[PDB]
Protein backbone atom coordinates (compact mmCIF):
# COMPACT_ATOMS: atom_id res chain seq x y z
CA UNK A 1 0.00 0.00 0.00
CA UNK A 2 1.33 3.41 -0.98
CA UNK A 3 0.33 6.59 0.88
CA UNK A 4 -2.71 8.21 -0.66
CA UNK A 5 -4.46 11.47 0.17
CA UNK A 6 -7.42 13.02 -1.58
CA UNK A 7 -6.19 16.43 -0.40
CA UNK A 8 -2.70 16.90 0.98
CA UNK A 9 -2.75 19.22 3.96
CA UNK A 10 -0.86 21.76 1.88
CA UNK A 11 -3.83 21.91 -0.50
CA UNK A 12 -6.27 22.15 2.40
CA UNK A 13 -4.25 25.07 3.69
CA UNK A 14 -4.14 26.57 0.19
CA UNK A 15 -7.87 26.28 -0.52
CA UNK A 16 -8.31 29.22 1.82
CA UNK A 17 -8.90 32.19 -0.44
CA UNK A 18 -6.96 34.59 1.80
CA UNK A 19 -4.45 34.04 4.59
CA UNK A 20 -3.95 36.24 7.65
CA UNK A 21 -0.31 35.21 7.96
CA UNK A 22 0.59 36.04 4.36
CA UNK A 23 -1.41 39.26 4.29
CA UNK A 24 0.21 40.51 7.49
CA UNK A 25 3.65 39.41 6.32
CA UNK A 26 3.17 41.44 3.17
CA UNK A 27 1.49 44.53 4.61
CA UNK A 28 4.16 45.15 7.25
CA UNK A 29 7.04 44.72 4.83
CA UNK A 30 5.56 47.83 3.22
CA UNK A 31 7.71 50.33 5.11
CA UNK A 32 10.99 48.51 4.51
CA UNK A 33 10.36 47.95 0.81
CA UNK A 34 8.77 51.25 -0.16
CA UNK A 35 10.39 53.68 2.28
CA UNK A 36 13.40 54.38 4.46
CA UNK A 37 12.75 53.63 8.13
CA UNK A 38 16.11 54.87 9.41
CA UNK A 39 17.12 58.11 7.68
CA UNK A 40 16.16 60.84 10.14
CA UNK A 41 15.81 64.39 8.84
CA UNK A 42 16.32 67.63 10.74
CA UNK B 1 7.89 16.12 10.16
CA UNK B 2 7.45 18.85 12.74
CA UNK B 3 4.99 21.48 11.60
CA UNK B 4 4.13 23.32 14.81
CA UNK B 5 6.14 26.54 14.86
CA UNK B 6 8.97 27.32 17.26
CA UNK B 7 7.34 29.13 20.18
CA UNK B 8 8.91 31.28 22.85
CA UNK B 9 8.28 34.27 25.11
CA UNK B 10 9.00 37.92 24.38
CA UNK B 11 8.25 41.34 25.82
CA UNK B 12 7.00 44.40 23.95
CA UNK B 13 7.72 47.91 25.23
CA UNK B 14 5.94 50.75 23.47
CA UNK B 15 4.19 54.03 24.12
CA UNK B 16 0.72 54.59 22.75
CA UNK B 17 0.84 58.21 21.65
CA UNK B 18 -2.63 59.65 21.12
CA UNK B 19 -3.08 63.18 19.84
CA UNK B 20 -6.68 64.34 19.73
CA UNK B 21 -8.06 67.57 18.27
CA UNK B 22 -11.32 68.88 19.70
CA UNK B 23 -13.80 71.56 18.69
CA UNK B 24 -15.78 73.33 21.39
CA UNK B 25 -19.25 74.47 20.38
CA UNK B 26 -21.62 76.78 22.17
CA UNK B 27 -23.36 73.84 23.89
CA UNK B 28 -21.30 70.78 22.95
CA UNK B 29 -17.90 69.37 22.04
CA UNK B 30 -16.83 67.36 19.02
CA UNK B 31 -13.74 65.38 18.09
CA UNK B 32 -12.34 66.45 14.74
CA UNK B 33 -9.51 63.92 14.46
CA UNK B 34 -7.68 61.41 16.65
CA UNK B 35 -4.14 60.62 15.53
CA UNK B 36 -2.80 57.48 17.17
CA UNK B 37 0.65 55.96 17.06
CA UNK B 38 2.89 53.38 18.73
CA UNK B 39 6.25 54.88 19.55
CA UNK B 40 9.15 52.62 20.54
CA UNK B 41 10.91 52.73 23.90
CA UNK B 42 14.66 53.31 23.43
CA UNK B 43 17.34 51.02 24.76
CA UNK B 44 18.61 52.75 27.88
CA UNK B 45 14.98 53.39 28.76
CA UNK B 46 14.42 49.62 28.84
CA UNK B 47 17.59 48.97 30.84
CA UNK B 48 17.95 51.83 33.31
CA UNK B 49 14.26 52.55 33.86
CA UNK B 50 11.85 49.74 33.06
CA UNK B 51 13.83 46.73 34.24
CA UNK B 52 15.73 48.47 37.05
CA UNK B 53 13.32 50.83 38.80
CA UNK B 54 10.03 49.66 37.29
CA UNK B 55 9.28 53.13 35.94
CA UNK B 56 8.83 54.61 32.48
CA UNK B 57 9.88 57.99 31.22
CA UNK B 58 6.49 59.61 30.43
CA UNK B 59 7.91 61.06 27.21
CA UNK B 60 8.45 59.59 23.76
CA UNK B 61 11.27 60.43 21.37
CA UNK B 62 11.10 58.57 18.10
CA UNK B 63 11.73 58.87 14.39
CA UNK B 64 8.55 58.73 12.34
CA UNK B 65 8.28 59.56 8.64
CA UNK B 66 11.96 60.41 8.66
CA UNK B 67 11.59 62.96 11.43
CA UNK B 68 12.49 63.23 15.11
CA UNK B 69 9.35 63.73 17.19
CA UNK B 70 8.81 64.21 20.91
CA UNK B 71 5.61 63.63 22.90
CA UNK B 72 4.93 64.68 26.50
CA UNK B 73 2.21 62.90 28.43
CA UNK B 74 0.09 65.99 29.01
CA UNK B 75 2.10 68.54 27.03
CA UNK B 76 3.57 69.22 30.50
CA UNK B 77 7.10 68.52 31.74
CA UNK B 78 8.90 65.19 31.65
CA UNK B 79 8.44 62.95 34.69
CA UNK B 80 8.72 59.26 35.57
CA UNK B 81 5.46 57.34 35.80
CA UNK B 82 5.02 54.45 38.21
CA UNK B 83 4.43 51.44 36.00
CA UNK B 84 1.50 49.45 37.39
CA UNK B 85 -0.55 46.34 36.63
CA UNK B 86 -3.33 46.65 34.09
CA UNK B 87 -6.90 45.41 34.25
CA UNK B 88 -7.52 41.68 34.19
CA UNK B 89 -9.12 39.68 31.41
CA UNK B 90 -9.59 36.08 30.39
CA UNK B 91 -6.79 34.36 28.47
CA UNK B 92 -4.59 37.44 28.28
CA UNK B 93 -0.99 37.75 29.40
CA UNK B 94 0.37 40.10 32.03
CA UNK B 95 0.36 43.72 30.91
CA UNK B 96 1.39 47.00 32.46
CA UNK B 97 0.48 50.61 31.72
CA UNK B 98 1.17 53.95 33.34
CA UNK B 99 -2.07 55.78 32.49
CA UNK B 100 -5.71 54.94 31.91
CA UNK B 101 -7.40 58.30 31.20
CA UNK B 102 -6.69 59.78 27.79
CA UNK B 103 -5.97 63.44 28.43
CA UNK B 104 -8.12 65.84 26.43
CA UNK B 105 -7.93 69.63 26.25
CA UNK B 106 -9.91 71.74 28.68
CA UNK B 107 -13.03 73.41 27.36
CA UNK B 108 -12.49 76.73 25.58
CA UNK B 109 -14.58 78.60 22.98
CA UNK B 110 -14.88 77.83 19.26
CA UNK B 111 -11.10 77.35 19.06
CA UNK B 112 -9.95 73.87 18.25
CA UNK B 113 -7.61 72.57 20.92
CA UNK B 114 -5.01 69.81 20.82
CA UNK B 115 -4.40 67.25 23.52
CA UNK B 116 -1.54 64.78 23.65
CA UNK B 117 -1.50 61.53 25.60
CA UNK B 118 1.48 59.23 26.15
CA UNK B 119 0.77 55.84 27.70
CA UNK B 120 3.79 53.64 28.36
CA UNK B 121 2.93 49.97 27.96
CA UNK B 122 4.83 46.75 28.62
CA UNK B 123 3.34 43.41 27.66
CA UNK B 124 4.44 39.79 27.68
CA UNK B 125 3.64 38.11 24.38
CA UNK B 126 4.00 34.68 22.88
CA UNK B 127 6.19 34.73 19.80
CA UNK B 128 6.28 32.23 16.97
CA UNK B 129 8.59 31.45 14.07
CA UNK B 130 8.56 28.98 11.20
CA UNK B 131 11.30 27.35 9.15
CA UNK B 132 13.84 28.54 8.09
CA UNK B 133 13.33 30.81 11.11
CA UNK B 134 14.14 33.92 9.11
CA UNK B 135 11.64 36.15 10.92
CA UNK B 136 9.17 35.80 13.75
CA UNK B 137 5.82 37.15 14.86
CA UNK B 138 4.06 38.29 18.00
CA UNK B 139 0.53 37.54 19.12
CA UNK B 140 -0.28 41.23 18.71
CA UNK B 141 0.06 40.66 14.97
CA UNK B 142 3.11 42.85 14.48
CA UNK B 143 6.20 41.41 12.84
CA UNK B 144 9.93 41.50 13.43
CA UNK B 145 12.09 40.94 10.36
CA UNK B 146 15.06 39.18 11.92
CA UNK B 147 15.78 35.64 12.93
CA UNK B 148 15.00 34.83 16.57
CA UNK B 149 18.53 33.45 16.94
CA UNK B 150 20.48 36.38 15.52
CA UNK B 151 23.21 37.51 17.88
CA UNK B 152 26.79 38.62 18.23
CA UNK B 153 28.01 35.48 19.99
CA UNK B 154 28.97 32.18 18.37
CA UNK B 155 28.90 33.56 14.84
CA UNK B 156 25.15 34.07 15.12
CA UNK B 157 25.64 37.20 13.00
CA UNK B 158 25.43 34.71 10.15
CA UNK B 159 21.66 34.62 10.72
CA UNK B 160 19.23 36.89 8.91
CA UNK B 161 18.45 40.41 9.99
CA UNK B 162 16.69 42.97 7.85
CA UNK B 163 17.13 46.04 10.05
CA UNK B 164 20.28 48.13 10.33
CA UNK B 165 23.04 47.31 12.79
CA UNK B 166 22.23 49.93 15.41
CA UNK B 167 18.60 48.91 15.93
CA UNK B 168 19.65 45.59 17.47
CA UNK B 169 21.47 45.27 20.78
CA UNK B 170 22.53 42.28 22.87
CA UNK B 171 22.94 42.67 26.63
CA UNK B 172 24.97 40.18 28.67
CA UNK B 173 24.27 39.30 32.28
CA UNK B 174 20.76 40.74 32.26
CA UNK B 175 18.75 40.56 35.47
CA UNK B 176 14.99 40.82 35.08
CA UNK B 177 13.06 42.24 38.02
CA UNK B 178 9.35 41.68 37.46
CA UNK B 179 7.14 44.76 37.49
CA UNK B 180 4.42 43.83 39.95
CA UNK B 181 20.16 34.25 37.29
CA UNK B 182 22.07 36.09 34.56
CA UNK B 183 20.52 36.09 31.11
CA UNK B 184 21.41 37.37 27.65
CA UNK B 185 18.81 39.59 26.00
CA UNK B 186 18.18 40.56 22.39
CA UNK B 187 16.60 44.01 22.20
CA UNK B 188 15.25 45.31 18.90
CA UNK B 189 13.56 48.63 18.16
CA UNK B 190 11.34 48.43 15.10
CA UNK B 191 9.59 51.68 14.09
CA UNK B 192 6.57 50.67 16.18
CA UNK B 193 7.80 49.14 19.44
CA UNK B 194 10.74 47.48 21.17
CA UNK B 195 10.79 43.71 21.37
CA UNK B 196 12.98 41.78 23.79
CA UNK B 197 13.70 38.09 24.11
CA UNK B 198 16.21 35.75 25.70
CA UNK B 199 18.95 34.84 23.24
CA UNK B 200 19.64 31.13 22.81
CA UNK B 201 21.74 29.11 20.37
CA UNK B 202 19.85 27.93 17.32
CA UNK B 203 20.83 24.32 16.70
CA UNK B 204 19.93 23.01 20.21
CA UNK B 205 16.68 25.00 20.33
CA UNK B 206 14.79 23.93 17.19
CA UNK B 207 14.26 20.70 15.26
CA UNK B 208 12.61 19.74 11.99
CA UNK B 209 11.42 16.48 13.54
CA UNK B 210 9.04 15.71 16.38
CA UNK B 211 8.94 12.58 18.49
CA UNK B 212 5.60 11.21 17.34
CA UNK B 213 5.37 7.72 18.83
CA UNK B 214 7.29 5.46 21.18
CA UNK B 215 7.00 1.74 20.49
CA UNK B 216 8.16 -0.71 23.13
CA UNK B 217 8.47 -3.51 20.58
CA UNK B 218 8.60 -2.99 16.83
CA UNK B 219 9.73 -5.99 14.83
CA UNK B 220 12.21 -5.43 12.02
CA UNK B 221 12.37 -7.92 9.18
CA UNK B 222 14.02 -8.06 5.77
CA UNK B 223 11.92 -8.72 2.69
CA UNK B 224 12.38 -8.13 -1.02
CA UNK B 225 15.28 -5.77 -0.39
CA UNK B 226 13.64 -3.57 2.23
CA UNK B 227 12.96 -3.47 5.95
CA UNK B 228 9.49 -3.90 7.38
CA UNK B 229 9.06 -2.33 10.82
CA UNK B 230 5.78 -3.64 12.22
CA UNK B 231 4.14 -2.77 15.54
CA UNK B 232 1.04 -4.28 17.12
CA UNK B 233 0.91 -1.55 19.75
CA UNK B 234 -0.41 0.76 17.03
CA UNK B 235 -1.10 -1.76 14.22
CA UNK B 236 1.29 -0.16 11.78
CA UNK B 237 3.86 -1.42 9.26
CA UNK B 238 6.42 0.99 7.84
CA UNK B 239 8.72 0.12 4.94
CA UNK B 240 12.27 1.46 4.63
CA UNK B 241 15.31 1.15 2.42
CA UNK B 242 17.94 -1.35 3.54
CA UNK B 243 20.65 1.26 4.07
CA UNK B 244 20.41 3.65 7.00
CA UNK B 245 19.66 7.38 6.87
CA UNK B 246 22.53 9.52 8.19
CA UNK B 247 21.28 12.25 10.50
CA UNK B 248 23.81 14.63 8.96
CA UNK B 249 21.49 14.88 5.95
CA UNK B 250 18.59 16.08 8.11
CA UNK B 251 18.38 19.86 8.27
CA UNK B 252 18.43 21.22 11.84
CA UNK B 253 18.14 17.67 13.16
CA UNK B 254 19.96 18.00 16.47
CA UNK B 255 17.13 16.99 18.81
CA UNK B 256 16.71 13.58 17.17
CA UNK B 257 19.69 11.92 18.81
CA UNK B 258 18.89 13.24 22.27
CA UNK B 259 15.19 12.39 22.13
CA UNK B 260 15.79 8.92 20.72
CA UNK B 261 18.47 8.05 23.26
CA UNK B 262 16.37 9.32 26.16
CA UNK B 263 13.31 7.39 25.04
CA UNK B 264 15.20 4.14 24.44
CA UNK B 265 16.93 4.40 27.81
CA UNK B 266 13.67 5.03 29.67
CA UNK B 267 11.81 2.24 27.88
CA UNK B 268 14.69 -0.19 28.37
CA UNK B 269 14.71 0.56 32.09
CA UNK B 270 10.94 0.26 32.43
CA UNK B 271 10.48 -3.03 30.58
CA UNK B 272 13.67 -4.80 29.47
CA UNK B 273 15.57 -4.44 32.74
CA UNK B 274 17.03 -7.95 32.67
CA UNK B 275 15.25 -10.08 30.05
CA UNK B 276 17.03 -8.47 27.09
CA UNK B 277 20.22 -6.63 26.21
CA UNK B 278 20.97 -3.86 23.74
CA UNK B 279 22.85 -4.73 20.54
CA UNK B 280 24.87 -1.92 19.01
CA UNK B 281 24.18 1.76 18.59
CA UNK B 282 20.75 3.15 17.70
CA UNK B 283 20.04 3.14 13.97
CA UNK B 284 18.03 5.48 11.77
CA UNK B 285 15.93 4.64 8.71
CA UNK B 286 13.50 6.57 6.54
CA UNK B 287 10.09 5.09 5.76
CA UNK B 288 7.62 5.67 2.96
CA UNK B 289 5.63 8.79 3.67
CA UNK B 290 8.42 10.60 5.48
CA UNK B 291 8.42 9.00 8.93
CA UNK B 292 11.93 8.72 10.37
CA UNK B 293 12.40 5.59 12.48
CA UNK B 294 14.97 5.44 15.26
CA UNK B 295 15.48 1.76 16.00
CA UNK B 296 17.45 0.18 18.84
CA UNK B 297 17.81 -3.58 18.35
CA UNK B 298 17.33 -5.88 21.31
CA UNK B 299 18.42 -9.41 22.10
CA UNK B 300 16.93 -12.05 24.36
CA UNK B 301 19.16 -13.55 27.02
CA UNK B 302 18.86 -17.02 25.46
CA UNK B 303 21.09 18.57 3.57
CA UNK B 304 17.34 18.40 2.99
CA UNK B 305 13.93 18.48 4.65
CA UNK B 306 11.57 15.54 4.94
CA UNK B 307 7.90 15.80 3.96
CA UNK B 308 5.45 13.69 5.96
CA UNK B 309 2.09 12.57 4.59
CA UNK B 310 -0.91 13.57 6.67
CA UNK B 311 -2.58 10.15 6.32
CA UNK B 312 -1.22 7.01 7.97
CA UNK B 313 -3.97 4.77 6.65
CA UNK B 314 -1.60 3.31 4.08
CA UNK B 315 0.55 1.95 6.90
CA UNK B 316 -2.32 0.56 8.96
CA UNK B 317 -3.82 -0.94 5.81
CA UNK B 318 -0.45 -2.51 5.07
CA UNK B 319 -0.33 -3.94 8.58
CA UNK B 320 -3.86 -5.36 8.37
CA UNK B 321 -3.29 -6.87 4.94
CA UNK B 322 0.08 -8.27 5.95
CA UNK B 323 -1.35 -9.90 9.06
CA UNK B 324 -4.24 -11.43 7.15
CA UNK B 325 -2.02 -12.53 4.28
CA UNK B 326 0.51 -14.15 6.58
CA UNK B 327 -2.09 -16.01 8.60
CA UNK B 328 -4.22 -17.16 5.68
CA UNK B 329 -1.13 -18.24 3.75
CA UNK B 330 0.12 -20.20 6.75
CA UNK B 331 -3.19 -21.98 7.28
CA UNK B 332 -3.64 -22.73 3.58
CA UNK B 333 -0.10 -24.08 3.37
CA UNK B 334 -0.92 -26.39 6.25
CA UNK B 335 -4.13 -27.47 4.54
CA UNK B 336 -2.32 -28.16 1.27
CA UNK B 337 0.42 -30.14 3.00
CA UNK B 338 -2.15 -32.16 4.93
CA UNK B 339 -4.07 -32.87 1.73
CA UNK B 340 -0.89 -34.02 0.01
CA UNK B 341 -0.02 -36.30 2.90
CA UNK B 342 -3.56 -37.68 2.97
CA UNK B 343 -3.39 -38.63 -0.70
CA UNK B 344 0.07 -40.16 -0.39
CA UNK B 345 -1.34 -41.98 2.63
CA UNK B 346 -4.49 -43.35 0.99
CA UNK B 347 -2.57 -44.64 -1.99
CA UNK B 348 -2.17 -47.74 0.19
CA UNK C 1 -6.99 -1.03 17.11
CA UNK C 2 -6.43 2.18 19.06
CA UNK C 3 -7.10 5.61 17.54
CA UNK C 4 -4.03 7.03 15.86
CA UNK C 5 -3.44 10.40 14.24
CA UNK C 6 -0.25 11.72 12.74
CA UNK C 7 -1.46 15.24 13.49
CA UNK C 8 -4.37 15.86 15.83
CA UNK C 9 -6.59 18.61 14.48
CA UNK C 10 -5.49 20.78 17.39
CA UNK C 11 -1.93 20.61 16.06
CA UNK C 12 -3.10 21.32 12.53
CA UNK C 13 -4.88 24.37 13.87
CA UNK C 14 -1.79 25.33 15.87
CA UNK C 15 0.70 24.99 13.01
CA UNK C 16 -0.70 28.25 11.72
CA UNK C 17 1.88 30.86 12.63
CA UNK C 18 -0.73 33.54 13.36
CA UNK C 19 -4.46 33.38 14.05
CA UNK C 20 -7.04 36.00 13.13
CA UNK C 21 -9.30 34.98 15.99
CA UNK C 22 -6.62 35.24 18.66
CA UNK C 23 -5.14 38.45 17.28
CA UNK C 24 -8.53 40.14 17.16
CA UNK C 25 -9.45 38.82 20.60
CA UNK C 26 -6.28 40.36 21.97
CA UNK C 27 -6.27 43.66 20.08
CA UNK C 28 -9.81 44.64 21.08
CA UNK C 29 -9.28 43.80 24.74
CA UNK C 30 -6.79 46.65 24.57
CA UNK C 31 -9.19 49.38 25.67
CA UNK C 32 -10.60 47.43 28.62
CA UNK C 33 -7.20 46.33 29.91
CA UNK C 34 -5.16 49.47 29.34
CA UNK C 35 -7.76 52.22 29.71
CA UNK C 36 -11.09 53.20 31.24
CA UNK C 37 -13.95 53.01 28.76
CA UNK C 38 -16.62 54.39 31.10
CA UNK C 39 -15.28 57.31 33.14
CA UNK C 40 -16.54 60.39 31.31
CA UNK C 41 -14.83 63.71 32.00
CA UNK C 42 -16.31 67.20 31.76
CA UNK D 1 -24.95 21.58 -15.15
CA UNK D 2 -23.64 20.90 -11.65
CA UNK D 3 -20.53 20.73 -9.48
CA UNK D 4 -19.07 17.55 -8.01
CA UNK D 5 -18.16 17.28 -4.33
CA UNK D 6 -15.18 15.08 -3.47
CA UNK D 7 -14.72 13.44 -0.08
CA UNK D 8 -11.46 14.25 1.68
CA UNK D 9 -10.89 10.64 2.78
CA UNK D 10 -10.05 7.84 0.34
CA UNK D 11 -9.83 5.18 3.02
CA UNK D 12 -13.19 3.79 1.97
CA UNK D 13 -11.74 2.96 -1.44
CA UNK D 14 -8.52 1.42 -0.14
CA UNK D 15 -10.52 -0.52 2.43
CA UNK D 16 -12.76 -1.74 -0.36
CA UNK D 17 -9.72 -2.82 -2.36
CA UNK D 18 -8.17 -4.67 0.59
CA UNK D 19 -11.41 -6.39 1.51
CA UNK D 20 -12.14 -7.28 -2.11
CA UNK D 21 -8.69 -8.79 -2.60
CA UNK D 22 -8.93 -10.82 0.59
CA UNK D 23 -12.50 -11.90 -0.12
CA UNK D 24 -11.68 -12.99 -3.65
CA UNK D 25 -8.61 -14.96 -2.65
CA UNK D 26 -10.11 -16.62 0.42
CA UNK D 27 -13.27 -17.48 -1.50
CA UNK D 28 -11.21 -19.00 -4.31
CA UNK D 29 -9.11 -21.11 -1.96
CA UNK D 30 -12.11 -22.25 0.08
CA UNK D 31 -13.98 -23.16 -3.08
CA UNK D 32 -11.03 -25.29 -4.10
CA UNK D 33 -10.94 -26.91 -0.66
CA UNK D 34 -14.66 -27.66 -0.78
CA UNK D 35 -14.45 -29.13 -4.27
CA UNK D 36 -11.47 -31.26 -3.26
CA UNK D 37 -13.32 -32.48 -0.18
CA UNK D 38 -16.34 -33.39 -2.29
CA UNK D 39 -14.19 -35.28 -4.76
CA UNK D 40 -12.39 -37.07 -1.93
CA UNK D 41 -15.66 -38.31 -0.47
CA UNK D 42 -17.04 -39.37 -3.85
CA UNK D 43 -13.67 -41.08 -4.33
CA UNK D 44 -13.55 -42.96 -1.03
CA UNK D 45 -17.06 -44.27 -1.46
CA UNK D 46 -15.29 -47.09 -3.32
CA UNK E 1 -12.74 18.16 -7.23
CA UNK E 2 -10.32 21.03 -7.67
CA UNK E 3 -10.18 23.23 -4.60
CA UNK E 4 -7.00 25.23 -5.11
CA UNK E 5 -7.99 28.67 -6.40
CA UNK E 6 -7.27 29.99 -9.87
CA UNK E 7 -3.97 31.85 -9.58
CA UNK E 8 -2.44 34.41 -11.90
CA UNK E 9 -0.22 37.49 -11.98
CA UNK E 10 -1.28 41.12 -11.71
CA UNK E 11 0.27 44.54 -11.23
CA UNK E 12 -0.82 47.24 -8.80
CA UNK E 13 -0.12 50.92 -9.51
CA UNK E 14 -0.85 53.34 -6.71
CA UNK E 15 0.50 56.44 -5.01
CA UNK E 16 0.97 56.45 -1.26
CA UNK E 17 -0.12 59.94 -0.30
CA UNK E 18 1.07 60.89 3.18
CA UNK E 19 0.10 64.22 4.70
CA UNK E 20 1.72 64.92 8.05
CA UNK E 21 1.06 67.80 10.42
CA UNK E 22 3.86 68.84 12.76
CA UNK E 23 4.12 71.09 15.79
CA UNK E 24 7.42 72.85 16.48
CA UNK E 25 8.19 73.46 20.14
CA UNK E 26 10.85 75.62 21.68
CA UNK E 27 13.26 72.66 21.93
CA UNK E 28 11.50 69.80 20.14
CA UNK E 29 9.08 68.74 17.41
CA UNK E 30 5.97 66.60 17.62
CA UNK E 31 3.69 64.94 15.10
CA UNK E 32 0.06 65.86 15.64
CA UNK E 33 -1.50 63.69 12.95
CA UNK E 34 -0.42 61.62 9.94
CA UNK E 35 -3.10 61.17 7.30
CA UNK E 36 -2.25 58.37 4.88
CA UNK E 37 -3.99 57.28 1.71
CA UNK E 38 -3.57 55.15 -1.40
CA UNK E 39 -4.51 57.11 -4.48
CA UNK E 40 -5.01 55.33 -7.81
CA UNK E 41 -2.93 55.95 -10.92
CA UNK E 42 -5.17 56.93 -13.85
CA UNK E 43 -5.26 55.12 -17.15
CA UNK E 44 -3.18 57.26 -19.48
CA UNK E 45 -0.66 57.53 -16.66
CA UNK E 46 -0.25 53.75 -16.78
CA UNK E 47 -0.02 53.67 -20.57
CA UNK E 48 1.91 56.76 -21.64
CA UNK F 1 9.01 53.29 -5.93
CA UNK F 2 10.02 56.82 -6.80
CA UNK F 3 10.81 58.17 -3.31
CA UNK F 4 12.09 56.83 -0.01
CA UNK F 5 12.23 59.89 2.29
CA UNK F 6 8.87 61.13 3.53
CA UNK F 7 9.00 64.89 3.15
CA UNK F 8 8.25 66.83 6.32
CA UNK F 9 7.93 70.58 6.81
CA UNK F 10 10.97 72.65 7.68
CA UNK F 11 11.29 73.79 11.27
CA UNK F 12 9.41 76.98 12.14
CA UNK F 13 8.12 78.34 15.47
CA UNK F 14 5.02 77.21 17.39
CA UNK F 15 3.02 77.18 14.14
CA UNK F 16 1.83 73.80 13.01
CA UNK F 17 3.05 73.04 9.51
CA UNK F 18 1.76 70.62 6.90
CA UNK F 19 3.88 68.41 4.70
CA UNK F 20 2.65 66.32 1.79
CA UNK F 21 4.40 63.30 0.34
CA UNK F 22 3.49 61.43 -2.84
CA UNK F 23 5.25 58.14 -3.48
CA UNK F 24 4.41 56.39 -6.74
CA UNK F 25 4.55 52.62 -6.35
CA UNK F 26 4.27 49.72 -8.80
CA UNK F 27 4.22 46.15 -7.55
CA UNK F 28 3.78 42.72 -9.05
CA UNK F 29 1.32 40.65 -7.03
CA UNK F 30 -0.11 37.17 -7.14
CA UNK F 31 -3.86 37.21 -7.56
CA UNK F 32 -6.33 34.50 -6.67
CA UNK F 33 -9.97 33.75 -7.40
CA UNK F 34 -12.41 31.04 -6.38
CA UNK F 35 -15.50 29.58 -8.02
CA UNK F 36 -17.68 30.97 -9.53
CA UNK F 37 -14.84 33.42 -10.19
CA UNK F 38 -17.05 36.41 -9.47
CA UNK F 39 -14.29 38.48 -7.84
CA UNK F 40 -10.61 38.09 -7.10
CA UNK F 41 -8.05 39.11 -4.53
CA UNK F 42 -4.47 40.31 -4.33
CA UNK F 43 -1.76 39.24 -1.92
CA UNK F 44 -1.80 42.76 -0.47
CA UNK F 45 -5.23 41.90 0.94
CA UNK F 46 -7.18 44.39 -1.15
CA UNK F 47 -10.08 43.19 -3.26
CA UNK F 48 -11.38 43.78 -6.75
CA UNK F 49 -15.10 43.21 -7.25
Amino acid sequence: FVPLEVYTRHEIKDSGLLDYTEVQRRNQLHDLRFADIDTVIH
Amino acid sequence: ENIAPYKFKATMYYKDVTVSQVWFGHRYSQFMGIFEDRAPVPFEEVIDKINAKGVCRSTAKYVRNNLETTAFHRDDHETDMELKPANAATRTSRGWHTTDLKYNPSRVEAFHRYGTTVNCIVEEVDARSVYPYDEFVLATGDFVYMSPFYGYREGSHTEHTTYAADRFKQVDGFYARDLTAPTTRNLLTTPKFTVAWDWVPKRPSVCTMTKWQEVDEMLRSEYGGSFRFSSDAISTTFTTNLTEYPLSRVDLGDCIGKDARDAMDRIFARRYNATHIKVGQPQYYQANGGFLIAYQPLLSNTVERIKTTSSIEFARLQFTYNHIQRHVNDMLGRVAIAWCELQNHELT
